[PDB]
């Protein structure tokens, strides 16, 4: 994941 | 990199114009906005204050310049935009988290799929749930760890339905804190257009997900300016003008413009180029910009029309043919 938007995982 | 351009679609209803007025009431609060023709400018700096109760879980830091939202919302204006794909860069597809996709859910659908514009779904009226008790402005995140807990299962039995219809219709999807990999399904934020409460996280996944993937569409080069039409009027002291938008390139008052128009291709100048008082006249706009273009001749120009800017009579002239022929596509 390029974007770091995974990082919300698990919200 | 310029601005990303992002258009609003959505069954009527929904929420789209809500939305776009709560984003802009944010980020004037935030400072706030650039005020554009039919457009507004949320900048990079207030992006990042806005989604500064992130920056912890994910990076929020902007090497786009700031998001530019088109004020109409809806199909009509979506058609406007069309070029030989969109000059839309990204799309926000509002829906109704209580009524679900509707008639025109599935006629923006198809338009996103057939021009290949990127786009996101923003779960709108999530307020709505029975028993939300609101955060107002809160990030998406934080307010629905404060929710009753039976107001989380609604949300995640509505959010279902959603992913459902998007998978029957061939868009992978998933609530956005539920994906791994941001290219390869549609994430859905929600949010509520009246209290605030997942626009954060709906700003920061726009951002994110623009800067991230579209660098070679947002790339500015220095040149004369290429923009669509979007609506042609009449203005007291002026005659037609028309409302464009600027995607790449500067449009400077008195370049020659070709523009296409009902009795074939238009060439004129630019007598004065107009942008809303802090109307004001400016020397030029830069992409990504609405600007009002006061020019005469322009009676007949078509809404969507592409516009070019020229350096000479004759590098118009030869514009002319491309402009008549993507008129055509477009009929
Ligand atoms: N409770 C609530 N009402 C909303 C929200 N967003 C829109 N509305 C209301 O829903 C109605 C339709 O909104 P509008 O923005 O006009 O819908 P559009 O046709 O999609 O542009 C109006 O009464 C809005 O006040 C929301 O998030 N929460």
């Amino acid at each position: 994941d390029l974007s770091g938007l995974s990082g919300m995982f698990g919200f | 990199l310029r601005q990303p351009i992002v258009v609003v679609l959505g069954h009527v209803d929904h929420g789209k114009t809500t939305l776009l007025d709560k984003i802009r009431r944010t980020a004037v609060a935030a400072k706030g906005i650039t005020q554009h023709i039919g457009a507004s400018i949320v900048p990079a700096d207030v992006i990042e204050k806005i989604a500064e109760p992130l920056k912890k879980v994910i990076p929020v830091k902007l090497v786009i310049p700031g998001l530019l939202f088109i004020d109409t919302p809806g199909h009509e204006l979506f058609s406007n935009l069309r070029r030989r794909g969109s000059v839309a860069d990204f799309a926000i597809l509002v829906v109704d988290i209580m009524e679900g996709f509707k008639p025109q859910t599935y006629e923006a659908l198809e338009l996103l799929k057939e021009r290949r514009v990127p786009f996101l779904i923003a779960a709108n009226k999530i307020d709505r749930i029975p028993g939300w008790k609101p955060n107002p402005d809160a990030p998406f995140i934080e307010t629905i760890r404060r929710q009753d807990p039976k107001v989380r299962e609604i949300l995640e039995q509505r959010v279902y339905e959603i992913v459902g219809k998007m998978y029957e219709a061939g868009l992978p999807a998933e609530l956005f804190t539920r994906i791994k990999d941001f290219r390869r399904k549609i994430a859905i934020v929600p949010v509520s257009a009246r209290t605030g409460e997942g626009i954060p996280e709906l700003l920061a996944v726009l951002a994110g997900l623009t800067q991230t993937y579209l660098k070679e569409r947002l790339r500015y080069a220095e040149g004369p300016a290429k923009g669509v039409v979007l609506e042609v009027k009449e203005m007291q002291g002026f005659g037609t003008v028309v409302d464009a938008v600027i995607y790449d390139g500067v449009l400077k008052k008195e370049d020659i413009i070709v523009v296409g128009g009902r009795e074939g291709p238009i060439v004129t100048r630019v007598r004065a180029l107009l942008m809303p008082a802090p109307f004001v006249q400016v020397d030029r706009v830069y992409a990504a910009a609405g600007v009002r273009i006061a020019a005469p001749g322009l009676d007949d120009v078509i809404a969507g029309s592409p516009i070019y800017a020229a350096e000479s009579e004759e590098e118009a002239r030869k514009l002319m043919e491309a402009v008549q022929r993507e008129i055509e596509e477009l009929r």
